[PDB]
Formats: structure tokens, sequence, C-alpha cells
């Protein structure tokens, strides 16, 4: 990946084949890090499990995806959102209380 | 204001696609980190 | 901790030292729940707190995402 980055649809198909081992590798790459590649990845992920992968990769996209899916589960989502953010928090709290 | 800032950042990124560029540069935080 | 400030701080300290879905839920509830004696206890443990707690929570979330 890093090699070719430094034929985009080809890579899209390769990653298509990749999609558990692939996810682990991605997690590893993100940990190591801590454009085109990023966008392609985001698109493939957008194509529970989904939300998690999206969040992990983006580490705003996470929050947006979670909110969309929400639009036990509710509590978990609101909670995850609040922790990530730490207006939005107040709204989430009010919703959970309502 | 934050939205406008993000838009400006996106526009700058589009324009880029050395010293002057560095001068111009000087979730949003995550993006900045990825850029660096 | 849920049933019960100092206790919460001790718990956070223990979590930091240790550093799945149920665990995340718990961490979240704790964050939602989150004086001088507490600060003193925190200082003794270190030998700012809220920030360290938030950092730990973020780390836990990252770990859950990787899993």
């Amino acid at each position: 990946r890093l090699g070719h980055e430094c034929r985009t649809n080809f890579l899209q198909l390769l990653l298509q084949e990749d999609i558990d081992f692939f996810s682990t590798l991605l997690r590893l790459c993100n940990a190591h890090s801590d454009k085109i590649v990023d966008s392609i990845l985001s698109q493939n992920l957008r194509s529970c499990f989904k939300k998690l992968y999206c969040f992990r990769m983006l580490n705003a996209a996470a929050e947006v995806l979670y909110q969309y899916i929400l639009m036990i589960r509710k509590r978990k989502c609101y909670l995850m959102v609040i922790n990530v953010l730490s207006v939005t928090l107040t709204d989430l709290r009010d919703e959970l209380r309502g | 204001c934050c939205n406008v800032m993000s838009q400006e950042i996106v526009s700058k990124i589009l324009e880029k696609n050395k010293a002057k560029l560095l001068e111009l540069p000087l979730q949003d935080l995550m993006k900045c980190t990825y850029k660096i | 901790l849920i049933e019960f400030h100092y206790l919460v701080l001790l718990v956070a300290k223990f979590l930091y030292p240790i550093f799945e879905d149920s665990v995340a839920t718990v961490i979240e509830v704790i964050e939602t729940k989150w004086s001088n004696l507490y600060e003193t206890i925190i200082e003794a443990d270190k030998s700012a707190t809220l920030l360290k707690n938030l950092r730990k929570k973020l780390n836990f979330k990252l770990c859950q995402a990787f899993m």
C-alpha cells in the first residue's frame, strides 16, 4: 500500500479481497502512525462492526457514522460519543434522560 | 467559524495537490497530525 | 463506584495501572459520573487528574476498536 501510494481501482479491488486479517493489519498501521489511501479506506469501510472499523480508521467521521446509525444500543452510542468529544454532550445527555 | 476554517483547510489541501507551503500551514487536530 | 469521589479516583488509578463491550460501557458510565482530599489522594498516587482519566478512556476505546 505505502509503496504504490508513494491504479487506484486496482487497490480498491485488492482491499475488497482483503476484507479480519486485513483489519488487524490496518490497526497495526494506525498504531505505527501514532490522503488517497485514507479516502479509499474510508470509502471501503463505509461500503457495531462497521461503526467500529470507521471510528478506528478516522482515529469526526466516527461521530457522524454513530449518529447516523442511531438515527442498550442508544446508551452505548451516546456514551461513546461523549467520551470521544471529551453542545453535543448536553444534547446527548438530555436525549438519554428523555 | 469552525466550518469555515475546515473549508479553508480543504481548499488549501486541494491547492497543494515548499517553504511557502509550510508558511501557509502555520478531528481538525487529527487531520493536522496526518498532514505533518 | 456506580453504587456509591475518592473511590472513583482510586478506580481510575487502578485502570491506568492495568493499561470488551461491557468494559467499554462501564468506562463510559464512569466518565458520565465524573474535593481537596481527592486531589491529595491523586497527588499521592502520582508520587490534571481529569485529563489523565480522559486519556486513559481514549486509550481503552482505541483498544476496543483494535479488538
